[PDB]
This record gives structure tokens, C-alpha cells and sequence, in this order.
């Protein structure tokens, strides 16, 4: 981004409408993450994802739609996607990639999950818990000790905690590991949290900013916003 | 055959508890680091002047209880307390291995 | 029903079918249209089919208010395939 001459726009309606049966109204680009292999895109006609990016074969990106029952245009809106930057040059042969997709939602007949993970080629989307309900703000997949970070928040409260849950078979577990870490009360709204780019540092934001060493069985506070949230985050 | 009693270590600081201190100072690679050294007695009839320095590594243990979580739970470090023939007084400096 | 001429277990097991989201209030405007056919000796070319027909809307995750499905009722395909009619019976 050095010069606004060189960065070239392109349109990609036509690659999306494709997938979609008859024509919706709103396709506007809601998030998109970039793996080593893979793109990931999040609009409000729903999320896709390209078949590879190693192989061309017709010179032109091909994008699969993910499957999510119901979730219509007004869930799709309000979507994140979680992903941990990490740079696997030489791939070893147990290092994989993982992403995640938060909604805010409410509990249909058809669903009831309202946070979804998946492994390198993003295919099967399965829930990140399983079986007054706290909502899953964030959860994040660490490698260096192989476990799942849940940041919870239960609403109608202003309790909010964190817990490190281990992982059995590339699926996480009840039976936290160590027991889970509860944020003061003054902790107004979170928003998410963040992993610095090849590194063990833990960052949770929103009305405060809290930062933990290790795993996250420990915080500590490093910044308070009164009525004030952090909306973005950027790091090298 | 081994000495009685061990020395049991963990650490406090204010703000926080105890026991998620020794957590994350078990999850961050720390381990105590402990010296003892050993006075001769007045009796040099009986005993010689040697003086002794035994430098040892505090082992994590685990507190056998209830344990509500899957891994880890009440930690405290230990390392065997061992005394020669000849003395009555040692004393042991503690401190950590730089991580 | 899993199947009738197969008794284990003296209870009835129940398998609920898969529709992407029709909720409760789709649900009350449906109806299960059935060919009543007697079939004694079973010739191996009767089979038997079931038709649902549901009064909703057409949302991004559907599309078809009209499903029908074979003699083992596993898989529910539409009735019409690629201002638009509505089908009242199938
Ligand atoms: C960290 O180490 C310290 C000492 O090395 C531990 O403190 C000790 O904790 C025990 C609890 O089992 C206390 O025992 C109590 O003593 C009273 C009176 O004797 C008795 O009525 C109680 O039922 C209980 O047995 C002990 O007093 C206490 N010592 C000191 C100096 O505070 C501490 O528990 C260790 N931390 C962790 C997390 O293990
Ligand atoms: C202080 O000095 C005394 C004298 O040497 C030490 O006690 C002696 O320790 C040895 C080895 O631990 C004992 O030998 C063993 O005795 C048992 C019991 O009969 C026998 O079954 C074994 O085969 C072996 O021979 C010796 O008996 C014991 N002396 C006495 C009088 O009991 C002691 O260890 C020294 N203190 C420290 C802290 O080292
Ligand atoms: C859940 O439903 C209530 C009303 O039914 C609605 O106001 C609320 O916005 C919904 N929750 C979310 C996360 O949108
Ligand atoms: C579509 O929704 C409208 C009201 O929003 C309703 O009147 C109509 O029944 C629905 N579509 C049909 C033809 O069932």
C-alpha cells in the first residue's frame, strides 16, 4: 500500500451469485481472512471458500458456500472470523490451520450453536462447545500447548471469564484444564481477543484491555476505558 | 535409604492468590533453584572444619485432593532436606533459574 | 417410524427428518398428502410415497415449500425443480 495508483479493484458478483440459486440483494463484503493455502470470505449472503489457491487450473478463483441452516441475511451481518496468523514455510507435519466464525444469534429449532470452528480445508464446520447460557465471544485454537481458549460472557451479568479447555482428537473438551479465570465486574463489554502473530501472548479488549503471559490461566489488567471499546487491532 | 521430611516451596505476591501464581509459574518454564550450606560445630576434637554446599532443583508436585479441573490444580514445589553428620546448622537460599 | 414388520425393542423408535429451518410456524401450516394403496403381496414394482406441503415464505436457506420421499422415508427431495406458483398438492 505504498501507492493508491498500484492497488488494483476488482468485482467478484458474478463468482458469488453463481452458488446462489436465484439473486438475493446484498452482497456486501462483511469479513475475509487469508490462510497459507486458502480464502475465506464472509459476506452477507453468506461465507465461502476457495477450493485451494496452490493448483491453478482455470485462472480464476473458485469459491465453495458454506452450509449454515437458516442463518439468513441478518445473520450473516453480524459475523466474525477468528483466525491465528502464523507462517508455515516448510510444513512440518503437525502444524495445520484452523478458523473460526462467531454469530450473535438465538437459538432456533434448526441451530442453537451460534460459534463454529474448522481445520485446514474448510469443509465440515463443526460447534466450538458442546453439550442463563454464557455466549462465546471468542474462541481460539492454541498449538503451543494444544488446547481451546473459550472467552465467555453471560448476559443480563456483568460476569465475564475465560476458559482453557483440553482438545481430544482435534475436538475440545468439558473438564477445563486448570479452573477458569473470572474478569472483575467492572468489565463492562469485551469484544474479542487476539493472539500476537508467532508468539504466546494472550489479549483480551473491549471497555478494558487485559493481557496475559502462558496459556491463560492468569491476566492482568493493562488498560481501562471508561464507556470507551476498542473497535480494531493491528500488529507486526 | 533416604532422609526424612522434604522442603515444600511455592511463592506469594501480592494481588493474587497463591495457587494460580505457582500455575503460571509452572506454565512459564520457572523452577526453584535452592543451595544449602552447612556450619561445622564447635568441636574440632571430634569433627573436622569442612564446610559444605549442596545445590539442588525443586521437583513440581501435584496436592492429591478433589481437583475440579482435567491437568492441573494445587502445585507446590519440593526437594529432599538432607543434613550431614557433624552439624546442626544449614541454611538454605532460594531463588529462581531465570525464567 | 424406523420400520413395522421388524419389532425389537416393543417401542416405537422415531426418527424426526432434517428441514433447514422451518421453525415452529412452519410447521402448523402443513399438510401430509398420501396415495392410500393396498399392497397384500407386495409386487416388486409397488413402492409407496409420501408428500408434505408446508404455507411459508422462501427463504435464502430454502427455497421449496413442497417435498416428497420414497417407501423408506430418509431422504426428503422438492417436487419442483428449476409470480412463481405455489403447490398446493403434489
Ligand atoms: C503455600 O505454602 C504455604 C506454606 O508453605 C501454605 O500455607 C499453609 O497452608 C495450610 C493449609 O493446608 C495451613 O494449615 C492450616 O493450619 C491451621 C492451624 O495450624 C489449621 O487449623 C488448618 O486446618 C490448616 O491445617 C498453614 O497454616 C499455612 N501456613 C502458612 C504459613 O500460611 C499454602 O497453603 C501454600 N499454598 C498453596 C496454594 O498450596
Ligand atoms: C552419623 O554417624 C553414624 C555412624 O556412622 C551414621 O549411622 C550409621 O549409618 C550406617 C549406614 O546408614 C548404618 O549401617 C547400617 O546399619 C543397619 C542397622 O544394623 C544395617 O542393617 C546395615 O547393613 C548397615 O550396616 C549404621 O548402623 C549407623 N550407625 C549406627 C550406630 O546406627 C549416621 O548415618 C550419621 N549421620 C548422618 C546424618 O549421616
Ligand atoms: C434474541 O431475540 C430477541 C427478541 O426475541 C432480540 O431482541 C435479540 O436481539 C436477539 N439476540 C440477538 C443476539 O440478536
Ligand atoms: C410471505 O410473507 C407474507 C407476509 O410477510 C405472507 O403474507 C405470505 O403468506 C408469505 N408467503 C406465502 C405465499 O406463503
Amino acid at each position: 500500500f505504498w501507492t493508491y495508483k498500484e492497488c488494483i479493484w476488482h468485482d467478484l458478483t458474478e463468482i458469488i451469485y453463481a452458488e446462489l440459486k436465484d439473486e438475493h440483494q446484498g452482497l456486501t463484503v462483511i469479513d475475509l481472512v487469508l490462510t497459507n493455502h486458502f480464502l475465506v470470505i464472509l459476506t452477507s449472503l453468506g461465507l465461502y471458500v476457495s477450493s485451494d489457491l496452490r493448483y491453478p487450473t482455470t485462472s480464476q478463483i473458485k469459491l465453495s458456500r458454506a452450509e449454515f441452516c437458516g442463518f439468513e441475511r441478518v445473520d450473516y451481518i453480524r459475523g466474525n472470523l477468528w483466525y491465528n496468523e502464523k507462517c508455515f514455510a516448510n510444513r512440518e507435519s503437525f502444524e495445520v490451520d484452523y478458523v473460526t466464525i462467531t454469530f450473535n444469534r438465538n437459538r432456533t429449532l434448526s441451530e442453537s450453536s451460534s460459534c463454529f470452528f474448522s481445520k485446514e480445508p474448510f469443509l465440515h464446520w463443526l460447534p466450538c462447545v458442546f453439550s442463563s447460557i454464557p455466549r462465546v465471544i471468542t474462541f481460539l485454537i492454541d498449538q503451543e500447548t494444544d488446547s481451546g481458549i473459550y472467552l465467555f460472557n453471560v448476559q443480563d451479568t456483568k460476569e465475564t471469564y475465560v476458559t482453557v479447555a483440553m482438545l481430544k482428537d482435534g475436538k475440545p473438551s468439558p473438564r477445563p484444564k486448570f479452573p477458569s479465570f473470572h474478569f472483575p465486574s467492572t468489565f463492562t463489554l469485551p469484544l474479542g481477543m487476539i493472539f500476537h502473530p508467532r508468539s504466546h501472548f494472550l489479549y483480551v479488549y473491549g471497555s478494558q484491555i487485559w493481557v496475559s503471559m502462558d496459556g491463560g490461566n492468569t491476566f492482568e489488567m493493562l488498560c481501562n476505558l471508561f464507556s470507551h471499546h476498542v473497535t480494531k487491532t493491528s500488529n507486526s | 535409604l533416604s532422609f526424612p521430611y522434604y522442603l515444600q516451596i511455592n511463592f506469594s505476591c501480592p494481588g493474587q492468590n497463591i495457587e494460580e501464581l505457582a500455575r503460571k509459574g509452572h506454565l512459564m518454564g520457572m523452577k526453584p533453584m535452592v543451595q544449602i550450606n552447612y556450619m561445622y560445630s564447635v568441636n574440632f576434637y571430634r569433627w573436622e572444619m569442612e564446610n559444605v554446599q549442596i545445590l539442588m532443583e525443586a521437583a513440581p508436585m501435584r496436592s492429591t485432593g478433589y481437583c475440579p479441573a482435567e491437568a492441573m490444580c494445587v502445585l507446590n514445589w519440593y526437594t529432599p532436606m538432607p543434613f550431614k553428620n557433624g552439624s546442626v546448622v544449614s541454611s538454605v537460599d532460594i531463588y529462581t533459574n531465570g525464567i
